[PDB]
C-alpha cells in the first residue's frame, strides 16, 4: 500500500513508486524457494521476476522487458511445435493425434470453504466507486436511491 | 461458522432467488469442430440407420431415409415419423383454425411477390460458394449476382426475388458454372485477384446444397458444444419465404403464440396457466410437465417439412406451391461441410500438422485417438472425396424455428388419445415446450403424459426424459421463465454490458440511455439497479472517451483541455459529460437528449461553439446510421470512424447520393437510366451557379464538354 | 500444486512480523477470457437486482417502502434475517447484509471459477433444485427418470473448486431441508 | 524441396539457445 | 570452445564455454 493524494498515474509509475517504499522486497536478489510446484524451473521464474522488477523500476517509461531471449524459454513460448505441410504429416507413421486429456478427479477441499467465509466479510478498506446521477426529484427514483 | 449459499432457499423460495442460481457473469464457454460435426453427423445418422439407404443420383451421396420407418423399440431418439401421424396433426390444426393455413398461404405469396432481391442482404455470414467460406450476406449475394452475368443469368436486374430465385433454379442446369474466384500470387508479397475459374455441373450442385459449419460460441448452460451450420444465398430466399409462411402461421395459434418479446412471456405464462386451471374438472388434478427437448433437431427430418408445406398450402396457385417446396428440397439433400481437420502431432520430433478434411482417410486410422478413430470409422459410409459429408436427415439449428415450432403445436394439438379421461394442452417454441394435463388422478394424469410422449415419438419429436420433470399445476419453467403461484420469475435474460456501443460520444450516450430505460420498461428493471446501470454506463463511457469531470485530478490529452474549460466556462451544469460536465441523468429523464436536457444551463458561447452549424466534425455521409433507434442531436460529438464490383457499387452510389440528397432519404422513383439523370441535374446545377455567378463561364464550358464526353448533350 | 512459490522478505503490518512469499505461475488467456473479465462489475448489477425483488415483496405486503425495515427493521418490523451457514451441525442466522455480501460472493466466485464445468453443473442442478422446491410445497413431482439427471449433473464434477464445493453445500442443504421434511 | 528437408532429417535439427538458459536448465547435459 | 550440453526431450542444444565448465 502507497497512500497517495488521489492523482491517477500510469500503472507503471505507480508500480514502481510501489516497489521503491517497499525497497528491502524489492532489491531482495537471493530466492529462498519454499516449493517448486512439478516442473516449473525455479532459476527461469526468478529470473523472470527479477527483469520484471527491474524493468518497472528502470527510468524507462516503456514496460517492455529488457531480455526478450532469456524471457522467451523461461515462459515457455521457445518450446512450441514447429507446424509441417500436411504431405510430411502423411508419410511420417510416428505422427499420431494426441489422446484427449480428462480432468482430474478431485475430492472436496477445506481451503473453498474458508475463502467463501473470508471473501463475505468486511474489511476496513472498499475499492468500489461509481460516478453520480442527476438531482432525484420523483419519489421513486428518491426510494431506488 | 461455515457459510452456505445454498441455505438462501431455507427461506426463500427457489424461484425468487434463482437468478443468482445462473452462472452470467464469468466467460462463456468457448472453443476445432470437426469432431463435433463429424458427432453430430454420427448422431443424426444413428437416430436413422434403421430407415431407407440409397444413392442420390443427382449429387451421387449416400442419402438415408428414416420417414415411414419402423415404429420405435426403446426410448432413445427416434427420427421415424409416420407421415399419416404428421397429416392427422396438420388436418386437426386446420379444423380447429378455420383458413389460417389459406390467409398464411395468401399473406407470404403477396409478400413474396413484393419482396425485392436486396431483402437478401439481411442477416448473418452466410456461405460462399465462389470462395467456399463465410461472408457476410451482401458480399455473397453481390458476389453472386456477379457471377451469374458471365453465366448469362440476368435475374437479379429485374428487381423482384422471384426472378432472382428463378435464375437461381435454372443455375443449378447449366452444364459449367463460371465465376470471380479470388488467387493468391507470390510476387515476395501474397497478392490476390480475381480470375475467371469454372466448375462443372456437379460441383455447383453440391456447393448450392452445401452447408458451412463451425463450433457455436457463447452457448451458455452445455457443458459440450455442438455444431452450428450457415448457407449459402441458393436457399437464403426460399428459406425466408417458407419462414414467413410458419411465421404466419404460429402467429395465431395460441399454444405458440405469436412469438413474444419482453414480457409478454410472462403474460403468456399466466394466461396457460390460469386457462388450464379453469378447465380443470370438479375434484380432479391439472399436472403440469417441464419440458425440455435437447438435440431435437437431428431427429426433424426435411422430407416431414416437405410435407408440410405441401399440406398448408393445399389450395395456392401451383407456382407459389413450387416456390416454398424448394427449402425442403434443398435441405433434404444438404452437404455438410466438415471444420478444418484433424491436427496429428509427434513429441519425440516436437512437429505438429493439421490434415485437412479431405485428406481425413489418407492416414491409417491407428494414428488418431480412441474417439476420433470410432468417430471416422463409423463416418466412412457418409464420406465424401472432396472433404464433406452427406446429411439429409435431422436439421441444422435455426433453419426452420418457426416450421418446428408449428409442428410442435399440432402435437400439443391432439388433446387426447382414445377418448380417454384426460386433455393435454401447452406451450411450443423453438425446442422448448411446456405440457398441463387435467384429469382426475395423478394416475390418469401420468397415463396423459405417456400419452403424449408416445404420440411426440410419432412425430420426430423427441423429449429428454432426464431434462424433464412434472409437477403439480401452479409451478413450472418455460423459456427459461419460472412461474410459481402466479409470480413469474424471468432471470435467464443476460443484461446487455453497460458500456459505450462505441459509435460516437452523442449517439453512445444516448443509446446507453435508452437502452437502461428499455430495459426498466420490458425487463422489469428496477429503480436502483436502473440508477447503478446508469452509473456504471457512465463509469465506461468516460473511461472510453476519456472524458472525466474537469474537476477530477485525472490526467490525459483530453483530459488537459477539458481542464481548461472547467475554469473557462462559468456554467458548470450545462457542460456535456463528454467535455467534462456533469451527469444529470436519473430515472426521469432517460428520454430526453442531454444536448437539450443541458441547453438552458450552457453558456452563451459553448452552444455556439458546441453547436456550431459549419464545424469540421460532421459529414453528410455519416447520417446513414442516425437512425439505425435513438434520438440524438448533431453537433461536435458527432464524428465518425474512419474506414480501415465493391468499390465501384460503392463510389457510384456516394456519388448518386452527392448529386441528390434525397437519394440517402426516401427511394428515388423513375424509368431511366441514373447516368441520364444525373447528367441533366449537373446541367442544372451548372446553369444555376452560372446565372448566380457561383461559377465562372470557363467553368460551364468545361461541365457542357465533359457532359458531352459522356453523350447527353 | 501448480505455484512455485519464494521467500522474498517480511513486513511489518502493524509492528508484528510477516513473512512475504511470492507465488510465481505460468497461465494463459485469451482475449474474450480478458473480455468477459473486464465485465466482473456486472457481479454488481447480479448481486442488487436480487436483493431489490426481496425488498420488492415486502413492499408488496405491507404498504410502505420496506427497505429500512428489511435492513435494519422499524417499529412495527423486525430486521429481516436469513440462514447463511451453520456450526456443529446448527444452522446460523445473518442480517440482511450478510446474506447480501454472500450472495455477491457467490456471483463473483461463479466469475472467478467459471468454465464449461461450471455451467453444465449450475444448468443441471437448476432441475434438482426446481424439483426439491416441488417437493417442499407438496406439489407431488414426479421423474421420468432420476438417474439420467443425476449422471448429467455428476459429470460436471471433476476438478473445479466452485463445483465441488456446490455439491458439498447442496448436499448438506438437502440433508437440512429433508430434516425439516421429517418435522 | 520442402518435401527434401524432412525425408533427408535435414529438419530434425537441434536448436540452439543461449547459453545462459541452458545453464539455467537442469535437464540440459 | 568448451563442451556441449543437450535436452533430447525439448530438443535443445547449447554451448558451454571452456570458463563456465563449474557453472
Ligand atoms: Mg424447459
Amino acid at each position: 500500500a502507497n497512500m497517495t493524494e488521489g492523482k491517477s498515474k500510469k500503472p507503471k509509475t505507480l508500480a514502481k513508486e510501489c516497489l521503491e517504499k517497499y525497497s528491502t522486497l524489492r532489491d531482495q536478489t537471493d530466492p529462498i524457494l519454499i516449493m517448486k510446484s512439478e516442473k516449473a524451473n525455479e532459476n527461469f521464474l526468478w529470473k523472470l521476476w527479477r527483469d520484471c522488477v527491474n524493468t518497472i523500476s528502470n527510468e524507462e517509461m516503456s514496460n517492455e522487458l529488457q531480455k526478450t531471449n532469456y524471457a522467451k524459454w523461461a515462459t515457455g513460448d521457445g518450446l512450441t511445435y514447429q507446424k509441417i505441410m500436411k504431405e510430411v504429416a502423411i508419410d511420417d507413421e510416428t505422427m499420431c493425434q494426441e489422446e484427449p486429456k480428462i480432468p482430474n478427479k478431485c475430492r472436496v477441499a477445506a481451503w473453498v470453504q474458508t475463502e467463501m467465509n473470508l471473501l463475505s466479510t468486511l474489511t476496513s478498506k472498499r475499492a468500489l466507486d461509481l460516478p453520480e446521477i442527476g438531482p432525484d426529484v420523483a419519489p421513486v427514483e428518491h426510494v431506488g436511491s | 461458522m461455515n457459510i452456505n449459499p445454498y441455505f438462501l432457499f431455507i427461506d426463500v423460495p427457489i424461484q425468487a432467488a434463482i437468478s443468482t442460481t445462473f452462472p452470467y457473469t464469468g466467460v462463456p464457454p468457448y472453443s476445432t469442430g470437426t469432431g463435433y460435426t463429424i458427432d453430430t453427423v454420427i448422431r443424426t445418422h444413428e437416430y436413422s440407420n434403421k430407415g431407407k439407404q440409397y444413392i442420390s443420383d443427382v449429387t451421387g451421396c449416400t442419402m438415408v431415409d428414416p420417414t415411414n420407418g419402423p415404429l420405435p423399440e426403446d426410448n432413445e431418439p427416434s427420427a421415424y415419423a409416420q407421415l399419416d401421424c404428421v397429416l392427422e396433426a396438420l388436418d386437426r390444426m386446420d379444423e380447429e383454425h378455420p383458413g389460417l393455413f389459406q390467409a398464411a398461404s395468401q399473406n407470404a405469396m403477396e409478400t413474396l411477390m413484393v419482396t425485392t432481391v436486396d431483402k437478401l442482404t439481411q442477416g448473418r455470414q452466410t456461405f460462399d460458394w465462389t470462395v467456399c467460406r463465410n461472408q457476410p450476406a451482401a458480399t455473397a449475394l453481390n458476389t453472386t449476382i456477379t457471377s451469374f452475368r458471365l453465366n448469362d443469368l440476368n435475374g437479379a436486374d429485374k428487381g423482384g426475388l422471384i426472378p432472382f430465385c428463378q435464375d437461381i433454379i435454372d443455375s443449378l442446369d447449366r452444364p459449367e458454372m463460371t465465376f470471380f474466384s479470388v488467387k493468391n500470387i507470390k510476387k515476395i508479397k501474397r497478392i490476390p485477384m480475381k480470375v475467371k475459374d469454372k466448375i462443372t455441373k456437379v460441383e455447383y450442385i453440391k456447393r448450392a446444397l452445401s452447408l458451412n459449419t463451425m463450433t457455436k460460441d457463447a452457448e451458455r448452460g452445455k457443458l459440450k458444444r455442438r455444431a452450428i451450420a450457415t448457407a449459402g444465398i441458393q436457399i437464403r430466399g426460399f428459406v425466408l419465404v417458407v419462414e414467413n409462411l410458419a411465421k404466419n402461421i404460429c402467429e395465431n395459434l395460441e399454444q405458440s403464440g405469436l412469438p413474444v418479446g419482453g414480457n409478454e412471456k410472462k403474460a403468456k405464462l399466466s394466461n396457460a396457466v390460469a386457462k388450464m386451471l379453469s378447465n380443470c374438472p370438479p375434484g380432479g388434478i391439472s399436472m403440469t410437465v417441464t419440458g425440455d427437448n435437447t438435440k431435437w433437431n437431428e431427429c426433424l427430418n426435411p422430407r416431414i417439412f416437405l410435407a408440410m408445406t405441401e399440406r398448408i398450402t393445399r389450395d395456392s396457385p401451383i407456382w407459389f406451391r413450387d416456390f416454398c417446396s424448394i427449402a425442403p428440397v434443398l435441405f433434404s439433400n444438404k452437404i455438410a461441410r466438415l471444420g478444418k481437420g484433424f491436427m496429428i502431432t509427434s513429441k519425440t520430433k516436437r512437429l505438429k500438422a493439421q490434415i485437412p478434411c479431405p485428406d481425413l482417410f489418407s492416414i491409417p486410422l491407428e494414428r488418431y485417438n480412441e474417439e476420433t478413430r470410432a468417430k471416422l470409422k463409423k463416418l466412412k459410409p457418409f464420406f465424401n472425396e472432396e472433404g464433406t459429408a452427406s446429411l439429409s436427415p435431422g436439421m441444422m439449428m435455426g433453419m426452420f424455428n418457426m416450421l418446428s415450432t408449428v409442428l410442435g403445436v399440432a402435437a400439443l394439438g391432439i388433446k387426447n388419445i382414445g377418448n380417454k379421461e384426460y386433455l393435454w394442452d401447452g406451450l411450443q417454441s423453438s425446442d422448448d415446450f411446456a405440457l398441463f394435463v387435467n384429469a382426475k388422478d395423478e394416475e390418469t394424469c401420468m397415463e396423459g403424459i405417456n400419452d403424449f410422449y408416445r404420440t411426440c415419438k410419432l412425430l420426430g419429436i423427441n423429449m429428454s426424459k432426464k431434462k424433464s420433470y412434472c409437477n403439480e399445476t401452479g409451478m413450472f419453467e418455460f423459456t427459461s421463465m419460472f412461474y410459481r403461484d402466479g409470480f413469474v420469475s424471468n432471470f435467464a435474460m443476460e443484461l446487455p454490458s453497460f458500456g459505450v456501443a462505441g459509435v460516437n460520444e452523442s449517439a453512445d450516450m444516448a443509446i446507453g440511455m435508452t437502452i437502461i430505460k428499455n430495459n426498466m420498461i420490458n425487463n422489469g428493471m428496477g429503480p436502483a439497479t436502473a440508477q447503478t446501470a446508469i452509473q456504471l454506463f457512465i463509469a465506461d463511457y468516460r473511461y472510453t472517451y476519456k472524458c472525466h469531470r474537469g474537476d477530477s485530478k485525472v490526467e490525459g490529452k483530453r483530459m488537459k483541455i477539458i481542464k481548461e474549460l472547467w475554469e473557462n466556462t462559468k456554467g458548470r451544469d450545462g457542460l456535456l459529460v463528454a467535455d467534462g460536465g456533469p451527469n444529470i441523468y436519473n430515472l426521469r429523464n432517460l428520454h430526453i437528449p442531454e444536448i437539450v436536457l443541458k441547453y438552458n444551463l450552457m453558456d452563451p458561447e459553448y452552444k455556439g461553439r458546441l453547436l456550431h452549424p459549419q464545424n469540421p466534425f460532421v459529414g453528410h455521409l455519416s447520417i446513414e446510421g442516425i437512425k439505425e433507434d435513438y434520438d440524438a442531436v448533431s453537433g461536435t460529438h458527432s464524428w465518425r470512424t474512419k474506414r480501415n464490383e465493391e468499390q465501384c457499387y460503392a463510389k457510384c452510389c456516394n456519388l448518386f447520393e452527392a448529386c441528390f440528397n434525397s437519394a440517402s432519404y426516401r427511394k428515388p422513383v423513375g424509368q431511366h437510366s441514373m447516368l441520364e439523370a444525373m447528367a441533366h441535374r449537373l446541367r442544372m446545377d451548372a446553369r444555376l451557379d452560372y446565372e448566380s455567378g457561383r461559377m465562372s463561364k470557363d467553368d460551364f464550358e468545361k461541365a457542357m464538354a465533359h457532359l458531352g464526353e459522356i453523350g447527353y448533350i | 500444486p501448480k505455484y512455485t512459490v519464494f521467500r522474498i522478505g517480511s513486513l511489518f503490518v502493524s509492528g508484528r512480523e510477516k513473512s512475504v512469499y511470492l507465488y510465481c505461475r505460468v497461465n494463459g488467456t485469451n482475449k474474450i477470457q480478458m473480455k468477459w473479465g473486464m465485465e466482473a462489475r456486472r457481479c454488481l448489477l447480479q448481486s442488487m437486482q436480487q436483493m431489490e425483488a426481496i425488498v420488492e415483496q415486502e413492499s408488496s405486503i405491507q404498504g410502505y417502502d420496506m427497505t429500512k425495515a428489511c435492513f435494519k427493521g422499524d417499529r412495527v418490523n423486525s430486521p429481516k434475517t436469513f440462514s447463511i451457514g451453520t456450526q456443529e451441525g446448527k444452522l446460523v442466522k445473518g442480517s440482511f447484509g450478510k446474506a447480501l455480501r454472500v450472495i455477491f460472493t457467490k456471483c463473483l466466485m461463479h466469475y472467478v471459477f467459471g468454465n464449461a464445468q461450471l455451467e453444465g453443473f449450475s444448468a443441471e442442478s437448476r432441475r434438482l433444485l426446481l424439483l426439491i422446491q416441488a417437493l417442499k410445497d407438496r406439489k407431488g413431482p414426479w421423474v421420468f427418470d432420476l438417474e439420467g439427471m443425476y449422471s448429467g449433473i455428476e459429470e460436471c464434477i471433476s476438478n473445479n473448486p466452485w463445483v465441488i464445493q456446490s455439491a458439498y453445500w447442496f448436499n448438506e442443504w438437502l440433508g437440512f431441508e429433508k430434516e425439516g421434511s421429517k418435522v
